């Protein structure tokens, strides 16, 4: 239910950054999609993804270590792989 | 030094037929890698078919070892592949087989002119049944100089640009048709007299360094050493042009 | 693919490189054939 | 169609080119002179200018003709000229290392018109007449589409009949290399026009070079796209024999970059 945005722009204080980050976010949640953390009340992603934001638990740094966790694991877990197969050819 | 051979003659024709084939699907920086792969891959299979004990070194997939640690194959399914990339049709496929830390056997092949060069310790090397009697230059007179630039040595840019400068001061005139391994063929089999570059690979001249030496010629570093292996620093040719080259290059080097 | 647009007057070479070829005769479609 | 004189022309270069090939399988026939600076001048050559000549003359008992070795054969004609270079790269098949070319072009009031180089060992033909095109073996050549001095390569020549330069092209050379990707030196001037008009190499310039070694390859990398100049712009490049050529682009960016290296003896 979004009729507004000003909760958004309130816990991002410009509406430019809060439509960027809002917008990568419900690209993450409608492409390779990341379980949207609020419960959906089966509506698009965009509000969706609003609502995310104005609860108080996405934003810019939130966004930027989440994806660089997935780097971290992602990394770990080819690499492991990768050494697997090198002893595996030797 | 008949059944290596065969075996490596058979891989390189496969490589070729291959290059050759991907060579006209014309498109105006990857996918030129990707053929190399596949180039690559076939050659692979080409050795773990047949003798799957030896090793295989590449300069893509580093070494890959089976059992057989004394029989390295060092394999360059490519050699001045910007050719390739910009369908300049001057590039080569170059095999090499080192037994006892030595090389034996080599192959550099030209799928485009289909020039099939062989080589095996002792007896020599050939092409398509004729022997390559290196040059016939006793100095660098009107001779020719087999002259690469060092595109990813920056570091020696003016050292080397010195150096040639007092070689085209000295010598006539330098070829460069930017395949290592073909030029160490072409200075093999007497079609230019001299050779030498700087910070080349094992998997570059790994055949083209035997190609010269049957040849009547010698390889070495700019210090009459033997470190060329890793130094990537080659000069080669008959003993003749190869002194009267260093003759007059050690005075300017810095290594 | 840029960030700027550079604009200036066309040598005849210029413009001779930028044509694949040099048109002579004026008509354009023949009728009886299209 | 196909442009009359250059179907001759063609023609001519293709027998010619047939001769240099049967000259080559045989390190024997071959009985050269040394007449310059570290090259040859073969008996070939004379025979391949013999047949060129010949075969013009069939087809044009009058036209002029124009070569390194006959100078210029003023045919009772005078405005319809045939510049012909029997072999570029002479030293090349004297060591016979396959890369060399016959060249054949043909100026109209000084203009040229048609224009062929033709590869015997890899069986190229570079065609090219102005106003049509440039065409490799029947694809079109439209010249490498870089647009910088970045990875690009270039092919040239050292002026092994002029070597006083060398010093000053020397650092040419090394401030070219401080841009550019990696040079080309097939010691063969038509040619290496060739493969700037077939894109193979983004960029051609030479010092001191002769009238009939580029009038055939200019006229390729003209309407291939490129443009030729000499080292500072103008048009003189035909008297000089200093030669630059490539698509506009990394031209530009060359004479840029050498304005400065270069000597004023050149300019
Ligand atoms: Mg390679
Ligand atoms: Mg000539």
């Amino acid at each position: 239910a979004r009729v507004t945005v000003q909760d958004a722009v309130e816990k991002i204080g410009n509406r430019f950054d809060l439509v960027l980050v809002a917008a990568r976010r419900a690209r993450q949640m409608q492409v390779g999609g990341k379980d949207p953390l609020v419960p959906e009340e089966n509506d698009k992603t965009t509000v969706i993804a609003l609502r995310e934001i104005e609860e108080g638990l996405i934003n810019n740094q939130i966004l930027d270590v989440r994806e660089r966790q997935e780097q971290q694991e992602q990394e770990a877990a080819e690499l492991q792989a990768v050494t697997a197969i090198a002893e595996g050819r030797r | 030094m008949h059944p290596m051979l065969n075996i490596a003659v058979r891989a390189a024709r496969k490589a070729g037929n291959l290059i050759a084939k991907n060579y006209e699907t014309p498109d105006a920086n990857d996918f030129v890698t990707n053929v190399d792969k596949a180039a690559e891959a076939v050659i692979i299979d080409t050795i773990r078919k047949s003798y799957p004990q030896h090793t295989i070194i590449t300069e893509e997939s580093g070494e890959l070892e089976g059992t057989d640690q004394d029989v390295q194959w060092v394999i360059d399914p490519l050699d001045g592949t910007t050719n390739f990339i910009k369908r300049l049709p001057h590039f080569a496929v170059s095999i090499a087989v080192r037994i006892k830390g030595r090389t034996e056997v080599a192959v550099v092949y030209d799928p485009m002119r289909n020039e099939l060069f062989t080589a095996t310790r002792g007896q020599g090397a050939q092409l398509n049944g004729y022997r390559l009697r290196g040059s016939t230059a006793r100095d660098l007179d009107g001779t020719i100089l087999a002259t690469g630039f060092p595109f990813k040595a920056k570091q020696y840019a003016t050292t080397y640009i010195n150096i040639v400068g007092k070689l085209f001061n000295e010598c006539a005139d330098f070829r460069r048709t930017g395949s290592a391994a073909l030029d160490l063929a072409y200075v093999a089999a007497g079609r230019v007299d001299g050779f030498f570059e700087i910070g080349l690979r094992p998997w570059d001249f790994a055949a083209g360094e035997l190609l010269v030496r049957e040849a009547g010629g010698i390889v070495s570093d700019f210090t009459g050493g033997h470190n060329y292996m890793l130094t990537g620093n080659i000069v080669a040719g008959n003993p003749r042009v190869v002194k009267a080259m260093l003759a007059n290059m050690r005075d300017e080097l810095s290594d | 693919e840029f960030d700027a647009i550079k604009i200036a007057l066309a040598s005849p070479d210029m413009i001779r490189s930028w044509s694949f070829g040099e048109v002579k005769k004026p008509e354009t479609i023949n009728y009886r054939t299209f």
